[PDB]
Order: structure tokens, then C-alpha cells, then sequence
RNA sequence: GAGCUGUAAGUAAGCUUUGAUCCAGAGAUUUCCGAAUGGGGAAACCCAGCAUGAGUUAUGUCAUGUUAUCGAUAUGUGAAUACAUAGCAUAUCAGAAGGCACACCCGGAGAACUGAAACAUCUUAGUACCCGGAGGAAGAGAAAGAAAAUCGAUUCCCUUAGUAGCGGCGAGCGAAACGGGAAGAGCCCAAACCAACGUUGGGGUUGAGGACAGGAGUUACAAAGGACGACAUUAGACGAAUCAUCUGGAAAGAUGAAUCAAAGAAGGUAAUAAUCCUGUAGUCGAAAAUGUUGUCUCUCUUAUCCUGAGUACGACGGAGCACGUGAAAUUCCGUCGGAAUCUGGGAGGACCAUCUCCUAAGGCUAAAUACUCUCUAGUGACCGAUAGUGAACAGUACCGUGAGGGAAAGGUGAAAAGCACCCCGGAAGGGGAGUGAAAUAGAACCUGAAACCGUGUGCUUACAAGUAGUCAGAGCCCGUUAAUGGGUGAUGGCGUGCCUUUUGUAGAAUGAACCGGCGAGUUACGAUUUGAUGCAAGGUU
RNA sequence: GAGGGUAGCGGAGAAAUUCCAAUCGAACCUGGAGAUAGCUGGUUCUCUCCGAAAUAGCUUUAGGGCUAGCCUCAAGUGAUGA
RNA sequence: GACAAUGGUAGGAGAGCGUUCUAAGGGCGUUGAAGCAUGAUCGUAAGGACAUGUGGAGCGCUUAGAAGUGAGAAUGCCGGUG
RNA sequence: GACUCGGUGAAAUCAUAGUACCUGUGAAGAUGCAGGUUACCCGCGACAGGACGGAAAGACCCCGUGGAGCUUUACUGUAGCC
């Protein structure tokens, strides 16, 4: 309240909507996928039970922060350009899922 | 290490004393204590669910 | 007959009630002739028959 | 368990250790009349009388029949019938 | 298992081991009013009828039963009016009435102060009050569901989440599904269709089914009973172990030496007791009644047609849904209209098509859940007599026509041993003498503060102008927690209380007669921040 | 005089805002209810350090409020202060 | 040891006193507890002891925990007494 | 009635009071401050100039986004009626 001047809540306008079917992913970096040995095979369950990931959400998407020195078999529902490029260029490779 | 009806029955009147089991142990009863009298099988339990 | 609300144009609010389109017939009630307040929707529903 | 007629020392109050026969029992209030024991002066308007008051019933104690050593008393059946026997050597009170 | 005739002293008269008082189970009695019901009535009273019985020559009087209204059954009788019906009389039943803790529950009806810094939409709030109906719970409930990979009645807890949304898009209001749990149960009809004389039986009950072609039970699913046993409840019984000395009025305290413990819970006893008492741990116990219960028993069973019609649904007006008529589906009410019939119908948030899920317009159903006037057993870093109930001794006294409002008031002592007797006094009240450990514990009774009221007097005071003290200071009187002491104070300097509120108060602004007691930032749930601590790409339920 | 009737969103009034149980521009009692009170009053032990404001802007605002200004506490940064 | 600082309302910060209750430890008390009264006592304050009288059965201390935790004012409420 | 004596015996009020005047000062009208002036201590009967005397949280006046009663071609409703 601010005695009787319009409040600032009142003299700014309202601004978009919200998504009713917004998809939202749980994300994993590559530098967390440095944990695992080298030929692992990353799957949504392994991430969940390696504390990786608490929270599934919509699915899993693979992003492209830090470095990955070990070569993965990576199943993800999503993948980032860089995060596809550089699991591939460490002589791994990853799929859709 | 479990619940001996003899033990405690024998030292339930003894002022002073106090009778638990293993997974009974609180931090009230072993500070009130000034000594604990603990069987090889409960001190290997508690050992067991302390780590 | 149920009670609502009569709303205004600038929606105040009056209570109100809706009575039934009640009207005085004779419908032979437990055999015996007899005028009795009866709805116009049940006489036209066919439950009751007048006379 | 003290009954009229009784032989019972006096173990606390102004008369412990003197003996005496249970004159009265009030069983109400727990109290007892010893006589000899607790001697109140009375100012008496149409004298001084002087007789006992009474005392409380935990203030006297049973002898034994044997040793004449005061005992608690527990009980026994014999033919159907309670009968007051001494703890410390468990002969039956008369 | 020896006292007893309530509280509750006092006698008097009695009862009781030939078993009382007392406790529990069951019986008997149970005036009058009150729904109050034979009629009336200003409740606890008045006045009757009928039948039966006492009494009286007889009347008066009395005793007992019966007599309300509306329902229910069945025998007559009788209108307007011919049959009939309405109605009327009589017998039989004893169904309703009224009350409540009516706290929780379901329904009808339904505010306002208030918030929105005004106010009308909105909010308070479907709350308060009123009314109706019940139960030990109620309500809900067996998908025309949730959904979108499938689940499988209802309810309730966690979470989702203060999210989605609603909203003079203000103040505010505010879900649900998924997931995790408590509990867990499913069933009966109507219809087609058969048997019989439209009404009864058979049959059937759904997501495609139906028509046609031993195991289950009185907690729903049909409903009444017995036999025996069990347990529990409503009285009770047993139940270990301590003595001495000291101080004391009294020992349980101190001291010394012992004991018991499945019992060192607690209360009492002349001060503080495991061993004195009542008890405790533990064990035992029911003539009778009441339950809950198990077994036996006892019961019952072995796509041709149909599928809920004045219905669904629609318009208008409203309401309930978190949702204010809006893109408003979904549910209900009034008025008016008004379908389809498995090639059917409904929903998936306007609506259409496909797809998916379901199968309305009949009913029944335990448990998980809500509450406490109660009862039984217990508990508390809850009160301790201005507190805690209004009430420790009261819905009383008192106030009001009434509805209604509503106090104050606890403590002798261990034991009444409650002051024999003498003296003054009409008495009241005292002084002695006694009781008691104590009487300045004597009933107006534990302790007994302060205000306030008195008696005695060490210093001081009748030439003095004042918020009463403070600093300096002789004189006089005392002598301590022994301190460069205490009381008083001639005389001198300085000096307009306190609180509140104010620019500013000695203020002639506010408040307080004095003394005492009581009397005001608390708690819950959220948010944020700081300190502390644990763990750490994890932390935590 | 007696016995009755009219009741508060109401009665009654040869009318005065007049009476309705000793104050009637809307009786009394209980409940909503601790209504609301931007107003007044009150708010209880001690010491230590620091220490304001009575201004601006906007305000159905003017003895209220909000942000800024001025106080304090704690971490930073470090020439930026006088 | 040697330099500085220490008036203060609203208000911010810090440290303490005391009350009742609880836990643990250790104590006191009929050879007299709490309460009350008096005193020339101690501490920087809130406040703490001791001695004596009264009183007649409970009460301190230490550490920690929790609050119905502190009154002089409210035309405050109740009682008592001017 | 008042007044004196015997009996009985309230009240409003009240921060504590050993409570002078003048001129001044001061929140601008002082028992209480300054400077002077005046005044032995304690009653009783009287009078009302002051204690801005007592009584009632000013009825006037203003203020509160207070209330209530009343009015109307204020707004929005509504009983009723057509
Ligand atoms: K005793
Ligand atoms: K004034
Ligand atoms: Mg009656
Ligand atoms: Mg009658
Ligand atoms: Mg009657
Ligand atoms: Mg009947
Ligand atoms: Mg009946
Ligand atoms: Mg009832
Ligand atoms: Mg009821
Ligand atoms: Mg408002
Ligand atoms: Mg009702
Ligand atoms: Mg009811
Ligand atoms: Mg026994
Ligand atoms: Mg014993
Ligand atoms: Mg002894
Ligand atoms: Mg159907
Ligand atoms: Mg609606
Ligand atoms: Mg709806
Ligand atoms: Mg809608
Ligand atoms: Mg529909
Ligand atoms: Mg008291
Ligand atoms: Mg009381
Ligand atoms: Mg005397
Ligand atoms: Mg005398
Ligand atoms: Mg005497
Ligand atoms: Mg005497
Ligand atoms: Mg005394
Ligand atoms: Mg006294
Ligand atoms: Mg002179
Ligand atoms: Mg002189
Ligand atoms: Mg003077
Ligand atoms: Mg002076
Ligand atoms: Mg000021
Ligand atoms: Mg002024
Ligand atoms: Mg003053
Ligand atoms: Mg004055
Ligand atoms: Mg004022
Ligand atoms: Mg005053
Ligand atoms: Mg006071
Ligand atoms: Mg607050
Ligand atoms: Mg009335
Ligand atoms: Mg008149
Ligand atoms: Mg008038
Ligand atoms: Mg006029
Ligand atoms: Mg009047
Ligand atoms: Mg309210
Ligand atoms: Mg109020
Ligand atoms: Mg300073
Ligand atoms: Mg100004
Ligand atoms: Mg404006
Ligand atoms: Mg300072
Ligand atoms: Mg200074
Ligand atoms: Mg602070
Ligand atoms: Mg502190
Ligand atoms: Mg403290
Ligand atoms: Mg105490
Ligand atoms: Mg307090
Ligand atoms: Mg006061
Ligand atoms: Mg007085
Ligand atoms: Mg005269
Ligand atoms: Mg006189
Ligand atoms: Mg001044
Ligand atoms: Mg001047
Ligand atoms: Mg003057
Ligand atoms: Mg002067
Ligand atoms: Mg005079
Ligand atoms: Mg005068
Ligand atoms: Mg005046
Ligand atoms: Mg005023
Ligand atoms: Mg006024
Ligand atoms: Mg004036």
C-alpha cells in the first residue's frame, strides 16, 4: 500500500500467459557425465540411480557445459548441438529416445 | 541386544539403573548413565546399526 | 418452491423465491374425489388425472 | 488386623513401648483407644477427667506369640475361614 | 467380617458374629406436576363420566380401573341422493406427540458490523442465529468416472500448491487429477421372458449384459431361533522386608547395624518411611446380569426382444461448482417446450468430426473419518483461593415485570485435649488457674506486609515565608555487620514533585486520596534475514 | 376500579419527535462480538555504545500512509570523504 | 603502560540482574525451611549476603532448559484504610 | 435551622505540603520562580476575592475518507402496482 498513490502492481500492465503444456526437462551437462567409465551406456535409469537426476520430469536432455574426456553410449530424450557434437567427437555416440 | 523380560525384570526396582535394548538407545538414557553394561551380542548390534 | 436471488443491473442481489404453476384441480386422491393444489407440470406429465 | 481385646506395643508417639489391650477401634477415621496409652485431661464443667484418646492404628504394632516380638500379621485359610497368623514366626493369633 | 442408625456433633431408644452397617448383580415399591393424554387450569391444583367394590336404611364420602387428539385394524349404522360416498357410533392396537451435550452430522432458511484504508459488484459468509431430521457416527459410494500409459466404488491423511485458475483482474478467493498412505466389499431391483389366478410367484441385473437358443448368512448381499464354550465388565482376596540410639511434644530426620525388591508408583502416620498403615509388582476370584465372541446348530443356495420418458436435453430466470456468464464445459431448481432406443445414448472445459473412455434418468452397502454431556484408568517444565470453573465453602445470595444478569466467602491443633475452678462485670470482655510443644494456636483461631490509628520519649521547635530535600555545620543523645560509626539538628548555600503530551509544562494542560494485589508484543502456521550445526553436487523427507 | 388487546423494519399518538417499566430521531435482554476505532489513554528490571527527524515527492491527502532524506547494526570495497 | 573516547529524546546495537517452573549434579532444614521484621553489610546497576527477632516445614546452590518473568500512573479492576 | 452541651455520625474532594503580599518573570493572568515588603504558635464564629475552586474526557467550533434520524428532480436498489 502506498497511502493512496497507485500502487506499483497497478501502474504496470499484465504480460503474457502461461503454457498449459509446457514441457519442461530435467538436464544433464556433460561434466556430469564424467563420472561414469569409459564405455558406460547412459540411460534415464542410470542417471536417476547415480543421483544424477532426482527429478525426471518430462525427460531427460543432454546440455553442453564443461568437458567430456570419456567416450559414452548416451540415450537421452533431447540432446544440445554441442552436447551431440562432443559426445560424438570423444568417440561416443548417443541416441533419441 | 533384544528384549530380555529376566534382565529386566531383575533390575527394574534398583534405583540408579535402566534397562535398554540395541535399537532403544537414546542420548537422554547413555548421558544419565555414568557406565554401560553392554552384552557382546548388543555391543556387535549396535556396532552393526551405528556403523 | 425454491429460493435464488433477483439480480439488478449493477447485480445487487435480493432473495427471491420460484413457486410452482400450482393450480386447484380435483385429481381422485386415494380413491376419494378431492380438489387439491396440483402443478401444471405434473398434471401434464400424466401422473395424476384430474376428474 | 488389630481387633478389640488385642495385646499391642506402642511403636511411635509419647508411649512407644509401653503395652496395652485395644479398648475401642474407629475403624472410620483408623484410629484405635489403647489403654494406658495416650492420656488426655478433660475439663469436665457439671472436674478434670482423664482418659485415654485415641491414637492412630499405625502407631501400635501386634506381639508374637512366640518370640513377644512385635510382627506384622498376614492371613491363611484353614477349612474355609481367615485366620490372622505372625509374619515372624507364623503361629495363628488368638 | 465388627461395628452401625447419612452429612453430622448430641443424647434418647435400639440393631448386630442366629453376620448388622457397608459393596456389587438382579428384583419389589416408586405420591404429585410435567409431552401430560377424562375436562379445566394462574405446573405440582380444581372438577367429572362410566364400570367394579367398601361403607350407609339411604344420600353425602371413599377405593380401584377406565375415559385426549391424530393415526391403524374391523363391526355396524347412515346424509344431501336412487345406488353410493362423506359422515356418525363401537370394539381392538398402542404407531406418533415430548426431551436432549441434541457437541459431531444431513437438510430448510439465512444477516450485519467488518475488509476493500469511502462504497454499490465483491468480502465478512453460506459464517452467526432460527427451523426440521437422525445416528453412534452421519454423509458418500460400486463409473453415462479419472485420463491420454492406463487405472478401476466411496471416504479420510500427506503432497500437488498458495500452483492452475477466479477476481471493481481490486481487496481478496483458490482447486483437481497424477504420486505416497489409512481402510477395503461388493450388491439388490425395474424390463424382456415363463408358471398360474392386471396380480403373484420364477427369471435377470450389464460396456455390451440379459431374455430367447459342498458354499453363503442376519455389518449390505433373505430371515428368525437354540446348545456348549471362551473372554471381558459390573463386588473383592492374598501380597516381601527394621531394629536401636540422639534431638525432640512426636522420628519417618541424624547416627549405627540389618533386610526386601517381578514390589524404590503414590498417599497416610505427631517432622522427610521400599521394610508402621493403605497400597505397589505379581497372583487369585463371580451367585447374578450385561456384553463381544468361537464352534455346533439353524437357515438359503447349487442383436430376434429387453436394458429406468415428461426423462435426458433446450430457452428464459436463478443457484451450486475455486470460478463474479465469461471461450464456461460439468451439477441442481422454477416456468415453458421436449429426444434417441445398440446402426442407441453420455463425457473427454464452447462447438464440430475422428478417436478414447463410459453406459444416466431405481435402490442398498461395513472400514478407514468427525465429536465428548458422559463412564473407567491415567497423564501434565497446567492453577494454587484477586489464581484455577461463575462456583474448592453457587447458577445460590442479590438485582430485574420479564427474558436475563450474577457475587462474596478455604487454613485452630498431632490429638478437642475447645480453657474445670477463682476474681471484676447484668452481660460482653477480661486477669489468673489449667490443656497444649506453642493460647500474640482460644474459634473474627497458620503466617500476619503496607496504608491507617494509638501509648512512651532521645534530639528538636512559638520573629518565622517554605516542592520539604541536598551540601556545609556546631550542640546534645547514643554505640555498630567497627566502619575516616548511629540519632537529632541551631544556623548558612543551592533548590518551582512525578507521569503524559508538547515548539515549549512549576504549570492555572492530563492523570494519580493512600496502601496492597491484579493489570499490556503472545502463540500457531507461512515468509525473509542473521547466528549455530550436520552433510555437500547434493541436502531433506 | 377490575378484566383484556395492540410490540420495536413495530405499536400508540386532539401531533409534543409524544409515550411504549425513572434518559426513545427508534425500548430492553442475549448472541454475531475481542464489531471497527488512520483517535485518546496506558505499556512493568538495569547498565554499556551509537543516536535522529519534524524535510521532498505522491496521496478523497493534510495530526494517516508510502518511497527518498537523516539514525543504527553487520559485512564488503578502498581514496572515492573533509 | 600509554594514548583516545564515554550529555542525550524517538530509535538501533550489546551485556547483565531478579521471579516461577523443569532436568542433572551437589547441598540445607524441628540443633528451625519459606515468608515477615530490624540492622551501622557487599557489588558499577538491576541486585546479593550475614546477624538477630518472629515463624513452624519446606528451601537454596551449579549448569542448562522453558516462561502467565519485573508496574507508579491506563477518570485502570478488586480489597482495605484515610 | 445556624450557635453552646450530651447521644449518634456521613459526603463530594484529595501528587506530597511547614500553603503571605507587591512589582516582575514565565506556556504571554504565580502560595510554590526573582527582588523586596510583611508576618510569634494553636483554635472558634463569620465572608466569598483566589486556589484558572468541585461536579460532567465542551453541548459551541473544527477535525474523523466516525454514526444516526430526516429530505430530494444524488446513485443503486426494492415492497407494491400497471
Ligand atoms: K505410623
Ligand atoms: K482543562
Ligand atoms: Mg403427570
Ligand atoms: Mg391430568
Ligand atoms: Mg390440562
Ligand atoms: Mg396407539
Ligand atoms: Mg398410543
Ligand atoms: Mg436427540
Ligand atoms: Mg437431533
Ligand atoms: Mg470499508
Ligand atoms: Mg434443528
Ligand atoms: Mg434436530
Ligand atoms: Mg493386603
Ligand atoms: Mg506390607
Ligand atoms: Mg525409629
Ligand atoms: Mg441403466
Ligand atoms: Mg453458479
Ligand atoms: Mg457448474
Ligand atoms: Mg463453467
Ligand atoms: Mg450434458
Ligand atoms: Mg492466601
Ligand atoms: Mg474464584
Ligand atoms: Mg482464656
Ligand atoms: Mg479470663
Ligand atoms: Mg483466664
Ligand atoms: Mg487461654
Ligand atoms: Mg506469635
Ligand atoms: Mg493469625
Ligand atoms: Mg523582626
Ligand atoms: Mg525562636
Ligand atoms: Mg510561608
Ligand atoms: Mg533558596
Ligand atoms: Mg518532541
Ligand atoms: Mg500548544
Ligand atoms: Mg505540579
Ligand atoms: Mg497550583
Ligand atoms: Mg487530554
Ligand atoms: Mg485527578
Ligand atoms: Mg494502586
Ligand atoms: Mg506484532
Ligand atoms: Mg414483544
Ligand atoms: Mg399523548
Ligand atoms: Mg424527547
Ligand atoms: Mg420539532
Ligand atoms: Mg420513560
Ligand atoms: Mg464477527
Ligand atoms: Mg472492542
Ligand atoms: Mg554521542
Ligand atoms: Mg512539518
Ligand atoms: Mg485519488
Ligand atoms: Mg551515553
Ligand atoms: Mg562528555
Ligand atoms: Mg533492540
Ligand atoms: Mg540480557
Ligand atoms: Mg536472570
Ligand atoms: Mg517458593
Ligand atoms: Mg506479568
Ligand atoms: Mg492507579
Ligand atoms: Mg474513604
Ligand atoms: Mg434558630
Ligand atoms: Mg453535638
Ligand atoms: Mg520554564
Ligand atoms: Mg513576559
Ligand atoms: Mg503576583
Ligand atoms: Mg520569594
Ligand atoms: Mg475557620
Ligand atoms: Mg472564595
Ligand atoms: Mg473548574
Ligand atoms: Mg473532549
Ligand atoms: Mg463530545
Ligand atoms: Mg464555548
Amino acid at each position: 500500500f502506498e497511502g493512496g498513490q497507485l500502487p506499483l502492481f497497478r501502474r504496470l500492465p499484465k504480460r503474457g500467459f502461461t503454457n498449459i503444456n509446457r514441457k519442461e526437462y530435467a538436464i544433464v551437462n556433460l561434466d556430469q557425465l564424467n563420472k561414469f567409465e569409459d564405455g558406460t551406456e547412459v540411460t534415464p535409469a542410470l542417471l536417476v540411480e547415480s543421483g544424477v537426476v532426482k527429478n525426471e520430469k518430462s525427460g531427460i536432455k543432454i546440455l553442453g557445459n564443461g568437458s567430456l574426456d570419456k567416450k559414452l553410449t548416451v540415450k537421452a530424450h533431447k540432446f544440445s548441438a554441442s552436447a551431440a557434437e562432443a559426445i560424438d567427437a570423444k568417440g561416443g555416440a548417443h541416441e533419441v529416445i | 541386544e533384544n528384549e530380555d523380560v529376566n534382565v529386566e525384570l531383575s533390575a527394574r526396582n534398583i534405583p540408579g539403573v535402566q534397562v535398554t535394548t540395541a535399537q532403544g538407545l537414546n542420548v537422554l538414557d547413555i548421558t544419565n548413565a555414568d557406565s554401560l553394561v553392554i552384552t557382546e551380542a548388543a555391543a556387535k548390534k549396535v556396532e552393526e546399526v551405528l556403523g | 418452491a425454491s429460493t435464488g436471488n433477483r439480480r439488478s443491473h449493477a447485480l445487487n442481489s435480493t432473495k427471491r423465491r420460484w413457486n410452482a404453476n400450482l393450480q386447484k384441480v380435483r385429481i381422485l386422491v386415494d380413491g376419494k374425489p378431492k380438489k387439491v393444489w396440483v402443478s401444471a407440470r405434473a398434471l401434464k406429465s400424466g401422473k395424476v388425472t384430474r376428474v | 488386623h488389630i481387633k478389640k481385646g488385642d495385646n499391642v506395643k506402642v511403636i511411635a508417639g509419647k508411649d512407644k513401648g509401653k503395652e496395652g489391650k485395644v479398648i475401642a477401634t474407629l475403624p472410620k477415621k483408623d484410629r484405635v483407644v489403647v489403654e494406658g496409652v495416650n492420656i488426655m485431661k478433660k475439663h469436665q464443667k457439671p472436674g478434670i477427667l482423664e482418659t485415654e484418646a485415641a491414637i492412630h492404628v499405625s502407631n501400635v504394632q501386634l506381639l508374637d506369640p512366640k518370640t513377644n516380638e512385635p510382627t506384622r500379621v498376614g492371613y491363611k485359610f484353614v477349612d474355609g475361614k481367615k485366620v490372622r497368623i505372625a509374619k515372624k514366626s507364623g503361629e495363628e493369633i488368638k
